[PDB]
């Protein structure tokens, strides 16, 4: 059971890097206790080896992790960036991807990563609701990513 | 449909490195997962563990850590299994399986799609053509032809050039100590129909590029 | 590690029977993540059921799934050819899948004994220097027989070996094969060889013999 709540979701500051982007959002996942206390280092460094940016249509997309054992609680964390920030394509490919929204997931289980990776497709489809994130404030875009998110569960079983 | 070719068999020394191979011709399986299941002979299917294709994030079964290494190019949709110095143990037959997909494209978790599957050989036998001996009879009347001493798999056996199909058994081969594998096959004939016709049985080992078809007649 | 069990080792039924597969785990399955496969000889595993009880995409409405915490059963309600196989269940709750041992599921028909012959050496194999005698068994159900090598009233141990047959499609039997190997200087020292063989169907022991 993934925990997602209010804390996780915040604006993060124009002209800021890569590197500050994961410590900014892991810092509520290790304060909780779902992480360990260098989870950061553990998803930078994976950050580094497989990038985890996604292009999409709209808005540009990052999908942060790292190894499931790192993970001691499943969580979730999402950040909004005022200013496209690069981050490489997933997969592999040389041209960067603008990413503007970030999805930080710590997962304890190798096989539940298949399934969050199929709600994320499910909800930055969606073109208007990627661009509408935007302008949102924390609690509208919590609440709608709270709602989409219970929506596809009902919908997947 | 969406579906996975696996690499053709291939047969190693100990302490080799093998490479095996696996691409999805349907879809991209870049989302889901894809896992490698192995079955040694005689024995079960045994989960080796799965890539993530599109993360590169790796599961091991604690008995293949160490050996085993996974990988996935999401450009040409193929996924690649290494083992690093090959053992007699190693002998099985591998499967690759894509995770199946529900309704609107849900990962269900299990393995819906499966290869066909590769069979890998680890011996220090050479490659060796097989000797064949006859079994001759003495109502009902068994005979055949005993297929020795050859490696490796596999031995196809035929009899009257495929006019001979009702009664006819072909079985399993059995590995020898020395290395080489040995097979039979017999077939049963009314006794009245010995004196008349004569059986040939047609052997053809491929990988020692041997045919020998052998008469098999009464003592 | 979640390790997991099935019973029974191999099931005997006839066409339009009811066939119940258990499969039990030594800890509680997480979120009920097992799997039903088919696996027939020759051919890749088939996906049967996902989950608990999720049937996959094509499975007739026989198969069905039931079960939850370290309890899961696979049930087909009719029986039909196809359905002649060997079935896995597998886990993928634990952070590492698991299979089972697998359950067999075999046609049954009435006991019926097995026609025994035996072949004595060829001479062209005798020019080489090793000698095989052949005990063959053929069309005997059920699949359990025992061969037993006796040679100058010897028995024999460790230096045989045997294959059986898969099930007949039309008969549903067995063939089974037996091979004793031994060096041309064993072969010419002894007279008697046999092949003692015990079954079902047999009321006494038969053993078929030869004298060279």
């Amino acid at each position: 059971g993934i925990h997602f709540r209010r804390h996780y979701v915040r604006h993060l500051p124009k002209e800021v890097s890569q590197n500050d982007i994961i410590k900014a959002l892991a810092s509520p996942l290790i304060n909780d206790g779902m992480v360990v206390s260098d989870f950061a280092d553990h998803v930078i460094t994976r950050e580094q080896n497989f990038p985890t940016g996604l292009p999409v249509e709209p808005v540009g997309v990052a999908i942060p992790h790292t190894d499931s054992k790192y993970v001691r609680q499943n969580a979730i964390s999402v950040g909004i960036l005022a200013e496209p920030v690069n981050f490489e394509d997933a997969g592999g490919e040389p041209d960067p991807v603008p990413v503007r929204v970030v999805f930080m997931l710590a997962l304890g289980n190798w096989f539940d990563i298949t399934k969050w990776l199929w709600y994320i497709k499910a909800v930055i489809q969606d073109e208007d609701f990627m661009q509408q994130l935007l302008v949102m404030n924390d609690d509208e875009i919590y609440q709608s990513i709270y709602t989409r998110i219970s929506e596809l569960e009902v919908l997947f079983q | 449909q969406v579906q996975l070719v696996q690499s053709g068999p291939e047969v190693k020394k100990p302490g080799s490195s093998l490479k095996v191979s696996c691409k999805a011709s349907g879809g991209s399986f870049s989302t889901y997962t894809l896992s490698w299941v192995r079955q040694t002979p005689g024995q079960g299917l045994e989960w080796m563990g799965g890539i993530i294709p599109l993360l590169g994030l790796p599961n091991y079964a604690p008995k293949f850590q160490g050996r085993v290494t996974f990988s996935a190019d999401t450009s040409t949709n193929t996924a690649y299994m290494e083992m690093s110095r090959l053992r007699f143990e190693d002998t099985a037959v591998y499967f690759c399986a894509r995770e199946g997909a529900g309704w609107f494209g849900k990962p269900v978790g299990a393995m819906g799609y499966w290869g066909q599957g590769t069979t890998v050989t680890v011996s220090s036998a050479s490659t060796k053509g097989p000797s064949v001996f006859p079994l001759a009879p003495s109502g009902t009347a068994a005979l055949g032809c005993l297929v020795k001493d050859y490696f490796p798999e596999p031995v196809t056996v035929s009899w009257n050039s495929g006019a001979l199909t009702s009664g006819v058994h072909t079985f399993p081969a059995v590995l020898q100590s020395s290395g080489l594998y040995s097979l039979s096959s017999v077939v049963t004939v009314p006794s009245s129909s010995l004196g008349t016709q004569t059986y040939i049985c047609n052997v053809n080992h491929k990988p020692s590029n041997t045919k020998v078809d052998k008469k098999v007649e009464p003592k | 590690e979640i390790v997991l069990t099935q019973s029974p080792d191999t099931l005997s039924l006839s066409p339009g029977e009811r066939a119940s597969l258990s499969c039990r785990a030594s800890q509680n399955v997480r979120n009920s993540n097992l799997a039903w496969y088919q696996h027939k000889p020759g051919q890749p595993p088939r996906l049967l059921i996902y989950g608990a009880s999720s049937r996959a995409s094509g499975i007739p409405g026989r198969f069905s799934g039931s079960g939850s915490g370290t309890d899961f059963t696979l049930t087909i309600s009719r029986l039909e050819p196809e359905d002649f196989a060997v079935y896995y269940c597998q886990q993928y709750g634990g952070s590492f899948g698991t299979f089972g041992q697998g359950t067999k599921v075999e046609f049954r028909r009435t006991v019926a004994a097995p026609s025994v012959f035996i072949f004595p050496p060829s001479d062209e194999q005798l020019k080489s220097g090793t000698a095989s005698v052949v005990c063959l068994l053929n069309n005997f159900y059920p699949r359990e027989a025992k061969v037993q090598w006796k040679v100058d009233n010897a028995l024999q141990s460790g230096n045989s070996q045997e294959s059986v047959t898969e099930q007949d499609s039309k008969d549903s039997t067995y063939s089974l094969s037996s091979t004793l190997t031994l060096s041309k200087a064993d072969y010419e020292k002894h007279k008697v060889y046999a092949c003692e063989v015990t079954h079902q169907g047999l009321s006494s022991p038969v053993t078929k013999s030869f004298n060279r």
